[PDB]
C-alpha cells in the first residue's frame, strides 16, 4: 500500500475541508486498497513547504498534496505569501524526490458573503477530486519511466 | 418511504430548478446562484459532460438544505451512475419499467414523465403517484385540471411552459411544484440569483 | 443501408409532398407541377383509390430525380402493395412492428408517425431515428425542440400545421423536412407549380 | 540515436496534442534516423518539472521538452503557477545539464469560444514545429563548444 | 479522381478565400476568423514567407472541414513544396504545362488561370475543366456568360473583381465559386469574421 500525505491549512477550515473530504473520497473510488491517505494540519498556508518537506524526507509517502485557502487579505497584501508557497513547494518537490502536488489556490476575488463561500465549497470539492486522479496518475507515470 | 419524504419537500418548496451548462464550474455558479436565491431543489441534467462530477461536487450543499437530483435520466446505466453520485431523485422524460425497478430497489426516488390519460394510468399501477408532464408548452395547465377529475391522486411536476409570467397560472390548476429552467437558470450568476428571487416570490403569493 | 440514403435525401431537399387527389390523371398533373416546381421528395396518399397505378405512372419521374414513396399506410397488406409498387419510402401515422418488420426485409425506408416522449423511445428501441410528427396543428414547434434535449439523435418530420408563414419557424427547431401538403398540392397545376416554388425559396433563405 | 523526451500536461489536452503531432513530424523531416521521440504524461503543468528532472537525470536523453497550455483560470489565479512551472524547468536545466526545452504557453487573454480553441490548435502546431529546430540546433551547438 | 472530389467541393461551398499576411500568426488568426465564419476553401498565397509552414499549420483545422490549398503558384519548385506540406488545391495565374504534369502524378487538383478562348482550349486539350480567371476586374462577368456558348462545360472561378456587391451577379453569370480576398480577409480578426458571414449568406441566396 502506497501512503499519500495531505497537509492542510486551518485558515478558512471549511473550503479546505471540502477538498481534502473529496479527495479522500475519490482516492477510494479509483484506488481503494492500493492508497491510504494520512492527514496533517499545519496552521496555515505559509508552513506548507517546510511540514512537506519533512514528511516527503520520511521515506513514509508515495506523495504529498499540500492544500489551502488564500484570499484576497482585504488590508493586507496576499500576493508575497502565495508566490513563496507555491515556489516553496516546488524546491521542495525537485530536491526531495516526491511528486508534491497542490491545490493551493488563490481566488481572482473572494468576497466573504455567503454567495462565495458556497461556490468556494463546491470549487474545492471538484478540486479535491481532480487531485486524487492526478496522484494516481502521477504515481503510474513514475512506475513506467 | 423516499415518496412521501419527497412529497413533503415539493410541497414545501414548490420550485425545482432544472440546470444545464456547458462545464463543471459553470453548472457549480449557477446551482449556487440559484439555491443562493431560494431554490432548494435542483436537478442536475445527467446528460450533460461530467454530470456525476457536478452532482457529487454539489453534495457540500446538502448540508445547508439543497436537494440534489438526476435530471432527464433515460437508461438504467445512467441511474447507475446517478445513485452512485449521489442523486435524491432520478427523473424521466418518459415511463420506464426497468428505471422504476432499480429506483425503488435502492430506496430513491423515481418521477417518470407522462402526457396522456393512458400513460398516467399506467404509471399508477406501478406505483408513481407524481409525476412529471414533459412535454410542456404542448400540454398547458389545462391537462392538469382537466385529468383532476378522473385522477385526484395525481399530482403533477410539469417542465417546460413555466416561466414568470404563468406562475400561479399552473399553481391555481392543481400542481405540486414546477420544473423551471431556461428563465431560472440561464444567465449570469448574478442574474440568475435575482431571477430566483423573482420566481420565490411570484410563487409564495399563491 | 436505406436509411443513410434517405437521411441524405431529406437533408438536402427539405419539403416533401404530401399528394391527393380524387383521380389518376388529376394526381399525376399535380405531381408533375409539384416536382416541376423544385420539390423532388413526393408522397402518394396510399389511401386513395389507384394509388399503385399513381406511384407506377410517376416512376418515369425517378430518372428525373423524383423520389415517390407511398404515404399514410396504415398495414402490412398496403405496404406489400406499395413495394411492388415502387414507393421508395413507406410512412406512417403511427408506429407498428409488423409494418417495421417488413419494410427491414424489403430494404426500403420506414418512417412511423410518433407524438409522445414514450412512443419517440419505443421507436428507437425498434432502430427508427427519423419520426414523423403525424398531429402536426396539435404538436407544434415547441415539440420538435422540447425533445432535442433528451432525444438529440432523433429527427423530425412534421405533418401539417405547416404553411408557407410557419417555413423556417419549423426548421429553427431542429426540423430535419416538413410534410407540406393541402397548401403546396391544393389548386390549378399552375397555381400548384408556382406555389411549390414559394416554398422551396422560402426554405432556401433557412 | 539521440533520445528527446517530451513531457505533456493534460489539461486541454487537443491543444497540447497540437503541438507535439506537429514537433514529431517537423523530427522526422528534419533529424529523421538521428533523433527519437518518447512521449511521457503527467497529469498537468505544475508536475512537468519533477518528471522532466527524473527523465534528464536518467542518462537516456539528450533534451527533454517540456509542454503545456495554461490559462488565465476564470475564477482562480493561474500566474503562480506559470511563473513556478517556468523557473522549475530552468532550475532543472541548470543543475542538470540537459537542454531542457519548454513550449509550456500561457496566452494574454484566452476565450473558451470555438474560435479560440482553433486559433491554439493551429498556433500550438507551429510552436511544435520551432520546438523541432530548436532541439536540433541547440544539440549540435552543445557538440560544437 | 481528384478532380470529381474537388468539383464537388466547390459547387457545395461557393466561396474560397484567398489569404495573404505578413506573418505566419497573422496568417492563422486570418485562416480561423474565415474558416470560423463559414468559408471552409482556403488558398495560401504561397508567395508570401512562411508559406509551408502557414499550410502545415492550419492542417489541424483540416479534421474541421477546412481544405487548405496553394495560392498563386508559379512554378514546379514551388509545387513541390506545396505538396509536401498539405495542399489540397495548387492553383496558379497562368496555364504551364510542367505544373499540370507534376500534379497529375502527385494526385493532386490543379487549376491553372486563363484570360482568352485560345487559353480556354489550350487548357481543356490538357484535361483542365475548371479554370480560374486571374484578371478579374479586366475581364467581367460577362465573359463568363459569353464562353458558356462554344465552352458549355468549362467552369471558372474569377479572382479579383468579386466583392460583395457583385455576389450572385457572378453567379447568375455561370460561375462555380468565387475567389475573393483583400474583402474578405483584409481587416481585424473580428471583422474578418463578420465579413466572411455576409459573403456566405449573399451567396446562399443565389
Amino acid at each position: 500500500t502506497v501512503r499519500i500525505a495531505v497537509v492542510r491549512a486551518r485558515w478558512h477550515a471549511e473550503i479546505v475541508d471540502a477538498c481534502v473530504s473529496a479527495f479522500e473520497a475519490a482516492m477510494r473510488d479509483i484506488g481503494g486498497d492500493r492508497f491510504a491517505v494520512d492527514v496533517f494540519d499545519v496552521p496555515g498556508a505559509y508552513e506548507i513547504p517546510l511540514h512537506a518537506r519533512t514528511l516527503a524526507e520520511t521515506g513514509r509517502y508515495g506523495a504529498v498534496l499540500g492544500t489551502a485557502f488564500v484570499v484576497n487579505g482585504g488590508i493586507y497584501r496576499h500576493e508575497f505569501v502565495a508566490s513563496a508557497v507555491i515556489n516553496g513547494m516546488m524546491n521542495v518537490q525537485l530536491n526531495t524526490g516526491v511528486p508534491v502536488l497542490s491545490a493551493v489556490l488563490t481566488p481572482h476575488n473572494y468576497d466573504k458573503s455567503k454567495a462565495h463561500t458556497l461556490l468556494f465549497l463546491a470549487l474545492f470539492a471538484v478540486k479535491g477530486m481532480e487531485a486524487a486522479r492526478a496522484c494516481v496518475e502521477i504515481l503510474a507515470a513514475r512506475e513506467k519511466i | 418511504e423516499a415518496a412521501r419524504k419527497m412529497e413533503e419537500l415539493f410541497k414545501k418548496h414548490k420550485i425545482v430548478a432544472v440546470l444545464r451548462a456547458n462545464s463543471v464550474e459553470e453548472a457549480i455558479e449557477k446551482a449556487v446562484a440559484v439555491f443562493a436565491g431560494g431554490v432548494h431543489l435542483i436537478e442536475i441534467t445527467f446528460t450533460v459532460p461530467d454530470a456525476d462530477t457536478v452532482i457529487k461536487a454539489l453534495s457540500v450543499l446538502k448540508e445547508k438544505g439543497a436537494i440534489i437530483g438526476a435530471g432527464t435520466v433515460t437508461s438504467v446505466e445512467q441511474c447507475r451512475k446517478a445513485v452512485e453520485s449521489g442523486a435524491e431523485f432520478i427523473v424521466s422524460p418518459h415511463l420506464d419499467e426497468e428505471i422504476s425497478q432499480f429506483c425503488k430497489e435502492k430506496g430513491v426516488f423515481y418521477m417518470p414523465g407522462v402526457m396522456t390519460p393512458t400513460e398516467l394510468v399506467k404509471a399508477m399501477k406501478l406505483g408513481h403517484d407524481i409525476l412529471k408532464l414533459f412535454p410542456g408548452e404542448v400540454v398547458g395547465p389545462e391537462f392538469v385540471k382537466a385529468m383532476k377529475g378522473p385522477f385526484p391522486n395525481v399530482k403533477f411536476v410539469p417542465t417546460g411552459g413555466v416561466d414568470l409570467d404563468n406562475v400561479c397560472e399552473w399553481f391555481d390548476a392543481g400542481v405540486l411544484a414546477v420544473g423551471v429552467g431556461d428563465a431560472l437558470v440561464e444567465g449570469d450568476p448574478d442574474e440568475v440569483r435575482e431571477k430566483a428571487k423573482e420566481f420565490v416570490e411570484k410563487i409564495r403569493g399563491c
